[PDB]
């Protein structure tokens, strides 16, 4: 069995020592002779060699290659050479290093993909972003539900949208410019919005829902019921105005839910607070609605993907616009919990 | 001790 | 002159009291008297008021109205009547929620040009909001070609479009979505130094373009030495970068803060490609464009001025590394 | 498998014979034959060896030779050479005497989330050992400001802190000294049970705010409940206390081992009370703390409030112990 | 002649009767009875009252009132009512109530440190935390002694130390870290470390050394012959390995020093060796531990409002079981070193 | 606690 050298490491001469690789899995090795030594092994692993054949090839004593070795073997800088056939014509090449960086093996990843359906419920800006994401990745299925046309405002977050398809049912334009972009995909279009409660039985089962539609106001509360009832994975994603939200993921079995971290009587101003709630219109802006469709994106990719934990497990997570500020409320299961409790 | 914590 | 409620404010019964405005600005009021006198003035600006008519028509104490036309006042939550009237409609209630007049940041916009030096999947992103949001002029810089590994990432590119010129596919797609702006297209990479004073001069460069590998250095001298501001954006595998935001004579600049090993390493990090993910595109994309968007509107400062700031996609983290100016930094002072 | 005589390892000349060993392990050799045998022993290992190499090496029979060398090893004096393998080189040494490979109890720490329910004086002491020792997430729980009255014992806090909210100000300093690990922040004061919710699992909770008068109850009643291990810290006035260390299933709880006018005036009394509070009694409680936190996660030695609510005095040389194993008969667990 | 109630006594209903006090000076009263009349007693000093204004408010026989006062005021549970006479807004008011509860007027003792100067020899681990309480329960005057630089493995145990501060002085950084967090004092740093015996000569006279530096083996005996000769107190404060020690302090004429209580060719050459080879198992809790109490020390020797805990005595805290012992360091007449 | 303090 054949090993390699990712194409996704690098290394520079550092302080006492050096890095190793790149991002989140970046290494600083503070021993010059340690760093050095595993360059010596990475270089041996450039071409696929199984530990011997490229042990052979090195200048180091054997106990120090595999010192080295498990080093770069632990953390993904070289991975089983069979990880490494995309064709160099696949689309998805770039997401392969992603995948390899993980330690998995991205043709399972990209197959998993493959055979996943997506629900995107909401097709605003969130619903937009994501499901283009989710089309390039190379999601096998996503079905679009949403009964609004487009409008000229909606143009500012919502990037696959033209001038020329103001008027146009979101889901009809979402489609054909997911398909423009991957034809290799299913798309279906249902033309919905959530009123009742009962109207989520029209959404069908699906490997996750992408939830973005904020009306009704209690739209997730109702989503977060049926999912728990259904069985059915779901992520929630969103804006405050200037604050970007994603999250909770709800995992049946494994996950807190919605409902797990949640424990005017005077009429003449509860109706001044229901006329001055009704004339709400968020104050969008699309680098807040993007970087919400985003991570909201990548975790379901993760999920469905299983090759790294989404991070929205447990948490609704908020990235605010204006400070550097990241912020999670805790959506732990709770054995008390009033909707997943089941025991 | 036999009284409980400030915090 | 009128005041008049902003339309980005909500309320909610919370606690002992409730809650005031959604977002960053959002206002939690301990008192429920104070809060439901809140109510009764913001009602009052529902539509456009002054100050003496809403002071009538809320029926509450003198001192009490005041201190909660104060209160809204200062959080913006109530802002004069002239800042209120559109394509634009939605980025309005973000500028009127900051404090400024909409109208005079969006005339910022359409007369602002911003270089977009790097056409690949920052570049798309970036250049789609900077053109959504009104930007009047942006000149795209780049000349490589539409290739099929592109299309995990850049968002604007179609299947039909593998072949053809980054910056030519570009500049059709932001005219589909934004027809009152100008889009200029210069087929250029930057393989020299001396090739930086083809790019033109505007309000500001975004600098996308991960080639060669050691590009920002050149960007950075130039700028430096022709007052030209800059942001950079990048990705260190699953690392969005973004930042920082260089402003002549305002801010810091990128330079403030054996044999046989030596052809080994030169070898591997010549064989390096990035591990690209895009959601990790987007969101570095997203902040650069806020943040361009930010310092030519005024509005509100910039997140990466003296700052280089990165999100990660493994873990929950932004970090911002330190680049304020240097007293005895090389390139600039 | 080569052994290495450990660097905290000190001898001396005493009495009939001599010490080896410096702190807890420190034992006094009687028999200055044996005393000498240990250290020509030990002298085999200063530089890593085999038993059988060693054994060539020392002039002293394979019989005193095997004695002194079980002595050596079972008070972890000398340590298996792969555990002599930076930053936490101290801690290593701490590890490494207690018999742990220093490496896998780092992997621990690293792997951990602290919660730190209470910002002040024992949350800032805690939280920086836990920090600086590696434990890799630190979810900061407060939403209370920096007075210029905080900085006699919070001290990641200055003069140009205050005003600011301590979670963000802990955040950064935190972040100053150890910038490998992760920290969160969540803007919240228990006022109610139900806000306990807010808090999030961890590996512990740190718990140590100083009101309301029952919130270690609280806490108590939901951890249990939660199956979340706590441990509790504070002082009652110049009293430092550390304890118990709730351990689900495994140890008892808080609660376990346990006229009209008058109940008006206790109450009224009882409601004006303020700690009297000094650094070093705080400072104390949470060192201990801190301790028992990093030996619950890593797991190389047991922590001293197992079961236990230890007090330390400041006006007197006097520690002691209450017992808190676990009742039958307990209105909370049992 | 008023007095008040302390903010720091709490009373509990506990077993027959209850518990008046928290702390040290906790006291349970087995009848119900008579602690039932001490918080009737109690109650009646919440404000600041005379004896007699508050017994006129008492709904107890004078007797009984009369002795329930003696025992709250031989605790000082109440207190003179001028001894609450600071602002809740002093930067020091924490601090106050442990000066109360100790039957001392905060205002002296807050005064007795404002005058006060302790020279801080060694500014590695113990004197990073020594000198931060110092510093903020302010001592007037902090003189850091050290010749050494930051490094990366400081960081475990020295406080005021950041990744930022690596490369530079331990006395710039603590002289910069404590100034910000108590602007109010005075610090200055000499640029030393004790080499020779002779070296000490260059360190200042003040009320106190505080004595933590890490090298030579024999620190001690220089520093405590040179105090002796030199009139001057100090602490010594450390650890060996995973225990936490501080003391003795040493005070002239007063207390005992530290030689005081002082009870072959190849082996000694493998001694030595194994001897410098010799590094502490370092560890945040057991410094922080040594540190606090040799910070309480100082304080209370230069307050003067409660005894010290380690005149006469070296203290030894244990950290991996629950174990206090100290050291006899009484005066010897005997001794070498101060005696004869 | 029988040998001296290290620092
Ligand atoms: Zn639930
Ligand atoms: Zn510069
Ligand atoms: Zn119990
Ligand atoms: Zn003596």
């Amino acid at each position: 069995m054949d090993y390699i050298l990712g194409r996704y490491v690098k290394i520079a001469r550092y302080g006492s020592g050096g890095l190793v690789g790149g991002g989140g899995k970046e290494q600083y090795v503070e021993n010059l002779v340690l760093w050095e030594n595993i360059i010596k092994t990475a270089y041996c692993f450039i071409t696929p060699s199984s530990y011997t054949a490229a042990l052979e090839t090195a200048n180091i004593p054997e106990k120090d290659f595999s010192n080295c070795f498990r080093f770069l073997k632990e953390n993904f800088f070289i991975i089983p050479g069979e990880y490494n056939n995309s064709t160099e014509n696949n689309r998805y090449s770039r997401n392969f290093l992603h995948y390899q960086s993980y330690g998995a093996n991205p043709v399972l990843v990209q197959d998993k993909l493959k055979n996943a359906k997506v629900v995107i419920l909401g097709c605003g800006g969130i619903g937009n972003h994501v499901s283009v994401i989710l089309a390039t990745s190379g999601i096998g299925e996503i079905i679009l539900i949403d009964n609004d046309q487009i409008e000229n405002t909606n143009l500012t977050r919502q990037v696959l949208f033209s001038e020329d398809d103001v008027g146009k049912n979101k889901t009809e334009v979402i489609k054909r410019e997911l398909l423009k972009r991957n034809s290799e995909i299913s798309v279906s279009e249902i033309a919905l919005n959530i009123n009742d409660y009962t109207d989520l039985h029209k959404v069908p089962e699906a490997d996750i829902w992408v939830v973005s539609a904020d009306h009704p106001f209690n739209l997730i509360n109702w989503v977060n019921k049926y999912c728990v009832r259904a069985n059915q994975p779901y992520i929630n994603a969103g804006y405050v105005n200037d604050i970007a939200v994603f999250g909770p993921l709800y995992v049946p079995g494994k996950t807190g839910c919605y409902e797990c971290q949640k424990v005017s009587e005077k009429e003449n101003i509860d109706h001044k607070i229901k006329l001055i709630n009704s004339r709400f219109k968020p104050a969008t802006f699309a680098p807040v609605n993007n970087v919400a469709a985003a991570l909201c994106a990548a975790d379901v990719i993760k999920f469905i993907g299983k090759y790294s934990e989404p991070l929205s497990l447990n948490k609704r997570i908020g990235i605010w616009s204006d400070e550097i500020k990241i912020h999670s409320q805790n959506m732990g299961r709770s054995p008390v919990c009033s909707v997943c409790g089941n025991r | 001790m036999r009284t409980g914590n400030a915090n």
